[PDB]
């Protein structure tokens, strides 16, 4: 399950990157 | 000097229409809000305020 | 305690759905 | 370390609360 945990990590980082590029500009 | 005397011909006679129309044209021109630049500028304003309050004090 | 991991998954997918909705308009 | 995991799961329930709040309107 520690690999499920690294996929959790991938989830969080992808979320942050996507929402950042989202809220960046109008 | 030539400039400072180039203004010597008096003002025009006024009327509500032209100036009222211009300052009306100051109406909607596009609700172009740019969150990135306003946010960066608010940040730098905070920073300038902070550094200034630090300097104009023991801090 | 482990089930918090699938809770994280649900949270992430909900947030990505929110992302799509917001990038709608 | 799974106690920090407990702290992070509490952080995630706070995060879902916040996401629901922000999503409420748009």
């Amino acid at each position: 399950s520690q690999s499920l945990i690294q996929t959790i990590k991938n989830d969080i980082v992808g979320l942050k990157a996507g929402m950042a590029t989202l809220e960046g500009m109008i | 000097e030539l400039l400072c005397i180039m203004r010597l011909w008096g003002h025009p006679m006024l009327t509500a229409s032209q100036a009222a129309g211009k300052v009306r044209e100051s109406m909607c021109a596009g609700k172009v809000l740019d969150f990135p630049t306003i946010m960066k500028t608010l940040a730098f304003f905070h920073t300038i305020l902070i550094n200034g309050y630090r300097r104009k004090h023991h801090g």
